[PDB]
């Protein structure tokens, strides 16, 4: 049963936070042995969360907007008394963090109840959750195919019915790509909106934070109490809450809504395309719309991406090599060396790529790409073809949606099921101007309303 | 660049900065430096005159209010 | 004549604005085929732009705050229908400017009148104006020393009594630099203050743009009249102007004042010191305060303005390095193959930095310190000795400003005149927090009213 | 870090990015290099934790007024 059903239930009485807690406690214990989601199960705390809901509502009090409602959180989120690992070995000796992520901290006023910490690619650097540490993630729905990544736990617990919430991060797709290929709900905020304090960085200039969810009303939700200026967070641009709940059934009707062509079509495969079609015939779109640099967007992001994580990274890179992912380690290490001139070139695109996306969505409301260039492959793959184009496997489940997230427009990634697919989902973007995340989930409701986007419960 | 000048690249740039490379490792480097290259290729395609500025410029303190 | 005389003889009918423009130029006719400050004298503009003062003096007119006073401007400055040199042979081909600088159009729109541009090291990297392409620019005090840099056109023009006003530009010292050299007044606004509109940059995130003077009345009454928010400026954070003339006068009591020691002692020589110790006494400071972490402060600066400014260099460096500048060009070079962690590293510890000099400015109004280690040395110096220790004579220069411009902290550079120094000046820095220059200029006032820092025949 | 492997960089780094660089003139390069080498190690010295943010980080766009 889903987020809004587990709330009503236990704000109507007829169950106890601690029940639902139990259960999704005794769901993890028999599903992870095979999904491999969690890196940590916070047991004791998550039964005290819960008895506290239980206790307030027997006082009386009204509950808050989240009360009883577990979930989980990708380990490069702080959990107090916990030690953040990031998807790494190198971090298991650091102390364990003194207080929560500021979202963390933010879930909990809400009510909502800590079930633990789950896996990623390590550091982040990665589109699949292949974690040769901890073992690869596996898609629920076809336990031999990857989750997605970097927030592949926070994608496959969800689908395995584990938690109705959690929370990833996304830089070049790390949201979008597992809710993707899990076939749940994602939302990446506008860039700047959520407070990052408290969080394992990657990439200081591109880093997002945001839910992925069971639903829209679950993104929503989680969105608004995660929601606030932070002062003492760097990056954080917001300096109010804009509620998205309470306008979330508002509908569609007046807006500009456009179909992305050219890069957003050329690396889109079959299933990715008729996904893009059936929701924009569901939502009224027809024009074709061309991203302005798109190509280049994707290019400036990755080398902005690849010096800032692997300089990040400079210190244990020195001393340490062997104890990095064998996966990755070689690209933040091609990361470090790349000349200075291509960053600085990259920062200064940058500024003219903001103002041509600024000014291209003073025309739409809201633009529609797909989410990954195709669904989920086999654990261990090396090599995908797109379109006659013969791609690397595992930085190719970003193409679309790297140009985007370098803008820091926000996106709700609709989970869809086209036919010609071996039963597998993908994922649609539902993109807007930056600070418009409402008509994101707007465009959300309207999918789910008629049935396009779903998860397979 | 060609494939032989990454070589030399790789192995003099991973020396100065002090990340000795083995054999093995350093052509699976040049191999993800050589995508990146490419890359780099296309950002130099969009004209940046010396007045187009860095996307963010420094803030020295919040400018006061009154 | 001094600014202030200039202004109030041409306000009363005493002189013209024509008459004074006239003497500007029969003294930069008689004088700099020996000191070489101006590139291009702009006769015909000047001449035209004085008879207009005089006219609206004619028609009854309320005179504008800085009417008929002569200036002029570093050659990065664009100066309509003239081709921005910005101390290169290189930019000789490029097309006239379509517009004045923003600061030139706002000087005009305050009554002065434009002379010309002036000579610099060529692209703004260096200290001492020992150009190739068009020749040294001697010291007015002492023809066969330097005159400073990269602005020593910008201080030559004043010591020599050509004009009582001239705008510079300074990243890492290149304003306070020729200020101290000359013997004139230099102002360092806060980084952000004065719009960098239609100027050729050197460093994006360093470069400031201000005044040198005759006097501190006019740093401030050319300060004022360039003030103001420019929203297509992407560097400029002001929002408002803040008058500094109406407070010139009110002078010191009760403000903290302290003298900087460590950093800006060890590299400060006999003359730099006794200044510094006259100036406190002066001034009422008595107390030695540290600088946070001065010496990694240039380091940062020294390496984010290598890699920016010789990036931004980047086309011309690949196919006619032999037509830039030989005593830079290997310096720019040498900054293209930085490693970007070298870069980040500097960037990420900005941050550390900016918090550091802002707690430090909750103790204290102004903090002294000398402007360069040591007076004007002979054209053609490659090493000085600075109390027995070695330093190459060209970065060196900028030692005692380089740490100051890096947090965008004001700065006016007062002309102090030291005994058994050759009667050679050495300027004094009176720094301030961000957006407090009218403190700046307030205590370079009390320091003036007293004969401690003045100009000299 | 040794004499030899500086002008062994200044050489790759310098083919790499397009700048052709006649023997005499690698070697002041090399020079001006070293000395930043230097600046650069005694900034490496700073500690600096992975959230130690850049000075300036990316602004999408104005948020909006209300
Ligand atoms: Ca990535
Ligand atoms: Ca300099």
């Amino acid at each position: 049963m889903k987020t809004v059903e587990i709330i009503e239930g236990i704000a109507s009485g007829r169950t106890s936070a601690r029940d639902v807690c139990e259960e999704a406690l005794a769901t993890i214990g028999a599903t992870d042995g095979l999904i491999n989601a969690f890196t940590c199960r916070t047991v004791e705390r998550a039964r005290a969360e819960a008895d506290a809901i239980d206790v307030r509502r027997a006082r009386g009090e009204v509950l808050p907007p989240l009360a009883g409602l577990p979930y989980a959180v990708k380990n490069l989120f702080d959990i107090e008394g916990v030690t953040t690992l990031a998807g790494s070995k190198i971090n298991r000796t650091l102390p364990p963090a003194r207080a929560d992520a500021v979202l963390v901290q933010r879930l909990k006023a809400a009510g909502a109840v800590l079930l633990g910490g789950l896996n990623m690619d390590e550091f982040a650097y990665g589109f699949t959750t292949e974690n040769t540490h901890y073992g690869p993630t596996r898609n629920p729905h076809d336990t031999g195919r990857i989750a997605g990544g970097s927030s592949g736990g926070s994608g496959a617990a969800i689908a395995a019915g584990q938690v109705p919430l959690s929370l990833g991060s996304d830089t070049n797709g790390s949201i979008r790509v597992p809710a993707s290929l899990c076939g749940v709900w994602g939302l990446k905020p506008t860039f700047g909106r959520l407070s990052r304090r408290g969080t394992y960085p990657f990439v200081h200039s591109i880093d997002h934070l945001g839910p992925l969810a069971d639903s829209v009303e679950g993104l929503a939700l989680a969105y608004d109490a995660m929601q606030g200026p932070d002062p003492l967070d760097p990056g954080c641009s917001a300096s109010r809450i804009q509620p998205s709940v309470p306008v979330l059934s508002q509908g569609i009707a007046g807006l500009r809504i456009g179909v992305l062509g050219g890069w957003f079509r050329d690396n889109a495969g079959p299933a990715a395309r008729a996904a893009v079609d059936v929701a924009a015939l569901t939502l009224g779109a027809s024009e074709v719309v061309m991203w302005p640099d798109a190509e280049i967007g994707r290019a400036a992001a990755f080398v902005i991406t690849a010096s800032e994580g692997g300089c990040l990274h400079l210190d244990d890179l020195r001393i340490r090599p062997q104890d990095f992912e064998p996966l990755s380690v070689d690209r933040f290490i091609s990361g470090v060396l790349q000349p200075v001139a291509w960053y600085l070139r990259a920062q200064r695109f940058r500024r003219v790529y903001r103002d041509k996306v600024n000014a291209l969505f003073r025309d739409w409301d809201i633009l529609i790409a797909p989410a990954t260039p195709i669904s989920a492959p086999a654990i261990g793959t090396e090599w995908i073809e797109v379109n006659g184009t013969r791609h690397p496997c595992r930085p190719a489940m970003g193409l679309l949606t790297q140009p985007v997230s370098f803008a820091g427009c926000p996106v709700v990634a609709a989970p869809t099921w086209p036919g010609e697919n071996d039963g597998m989902p993908i994922g649609v973007q539902l993109i807007a101007a930056p600070w418009n995340e409402s008509l994101c989930l707007r465009a959300g409701k309207v999918l789910q309303d008629t049935g396009i986007a779903r998860l397979k419960c | 660049m060609t494939e032989t000048e990454i070589f030399a690249y790789i192995e003099a740039a991973s020396i100065a900065i002090g990340i000795p490379l083995e054999p093995a490792r350093a052509r699976a480097v040049a191999h993800h430096f050589s995508r990146t290259a490419l890359l780099a290729e296309m950002l130099e395609s969009v004209p940046l005159s010396p007045e187009s500025e860095l996307a963010e410029i420094y803030r020295p303190a919040p400018f006061p209010a009154e």
